[PDB]
């Protein structure tokens, strides 16, 4: 793998934060 | 992919990707753009010039440049803040690094090397790249220089972790089915005081503040590697 | 018309290196962070893929989103192919196609969310 690590402005939230799709039915 | 690009449409490749669709706040700083340049040159280097070898190498001030007459909304700006960029984008690229990752035969050790200091922290044997050598045999004399083994009939050129933290390149081919019973030395570091093998699962996900980045990289290619051996 | 020209300057000619088949830029959003739901394990899952997000429209009218990566030259490309299957749900939009293979997108400005919500339906409205 080719990675890169640095400083953002954006910080975008971690995985557990966003809601479950329950519109799935 | 980027093989049949010219060099103009690779830098406006770049400047979409990484400067001309920023928000504004972060546009206007020489700091936050810079940043966004330095991504946009590891891109460049690691991504774009290997699928074009036509490309030229770029240094990171030449590079930042060029780029900035791709963006409209800039290069008179970035003109007139030219000393600024000067300035921060100075010393910040380093001579690529390479070393490896060993590991035992089940994958669960891996060896790592420290100085004698208290605040001396772990990290993995490497080292800066000669102007001769490809990138595999710097990794393997890195290796023998700091823990006398050779590893040159095991290590494999497609299998690495290549992390870049703001202009250092460092680049760790991952080898493992190293015995644990090998004779670890230092034979011409004076920097090199401890050689030792670590129990992965006990490294933190402080002492291995250069180690971490690797972790989670190192531990989803061995999770692929035992399903792919299983 | 002269925002749409602004917007598509450069962008467009990059688009359509990598995909020749879009034919216009509808509106853009800076910094969106992808994830995909694992179903099967419930759980969502932060992709690698971050960077500018395109709202598109092909040669055949057919609205679609690019998101062109700074991580890797690996881009996520997708269309909208049913509107009711874009979801506004909290600070994501969720976006599902029917075989229940999920993404979700976060957007670095909370206006552009919205914005594009409201954009992807009324490009798609018939
Ligand atoms: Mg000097």
């Amino acid at each position: 793998s080719i990675l890169y690590a640095g400083p953002t402005f954006t910080h975008s939230p971690a995985a557990s934060n966003l809601p479950i799709p329950t519109f799935l039915h | 992919s980027f093989t049949n690009a010219t060099f103009s449409q690779v830098l406006d490749d770049l400047s979409a990707r990484f400067i001309l669709n920023l928000p504004a706040e972060e546009q206007s700083s020489v700091e936050r753009l810079c940043f966004q340049i330095e991504q946009a040159h590891w891109f460049y280097e690691d991504f774009i010039r290997a699928q074009n070898d036509q490309l030229p190498s770029l240094g990171l001030r030449v590079f930042s440049a060029k780029l900035f007459a791709h963006c409209p909304l800039l290069w008179k700006w970035s003109k007139v803040h030219e000393e600024a960029f000067d300035d921060f984008l100075r010393y910040k690229t380093r001579i690529p690094v390479r070393g490896a990752i060993m590991l035992d035969m089940s994958m669960q050790q891996c060896v790592l090397v420290k100085g004698w200091k208290a605040s001396s922290g772990w990290g993995f044997p490497k080292g800066k790249i000669d102007k001769d050598e490809s990138d595999v045999d710097c990794a393997i004399r890195e290796v023998y220089e700091e823990t006398g083994f050779d590893c040159s009939s095991r290590i494999n050129p497609n299998e690495f972790i290549d992390m870049t933290i703001r202009g250092q390149n460092v680049r760790l081919y991952i080898i493992p089915g190293i015995s644990l019973d090998t004779r670890f030395e230092s034979r011409t570091r004076k920097e090199i005081s401890k050689i030792e093998w670590h129990n992965l699962m006990d490294l933190p996900t402080n002492k291995f503040y250069m180690v971490i980045p690797f972790l989670a990289p190192l531990k989803k290619w061995i999770k692929k590697r035992n399903i792919a051996n299983n | 018309e002269d925002e749409n020209i602004l917007r598509n300057a450069v962008n467009l000619q990059v688009l359509k290196f990598h995909y020749p088949e879009i034919e216009s830029i509808i509106d853009i959003a800076s910094h969106v962070a992808v994830y995909q739901f694992d179903v099967g394990s419930q759980k969502w899952l932060k992709t690698s893929i971050e960077g500018t997000f395109f709202l598109v429209k092909d040669q055949r009218a057919r609205v679609g989103y690019v998101i062109l990566n700074r991580n890797s030259p690996e881009n996520l490309y997708l269309f909208i192919n049913h509107p009711s299957n874009v979801h506004l749900v909290d600070r994501y939009l969720i976006h599902r196609t029917e075989n229940q293979h999920v993404v979700g997108l976060w957007m670095f400005d909370p206006n552009d969310m919205s914005r594009i919500f409201n954009i992807v339906k009324e490009s798609l409205l018939r």
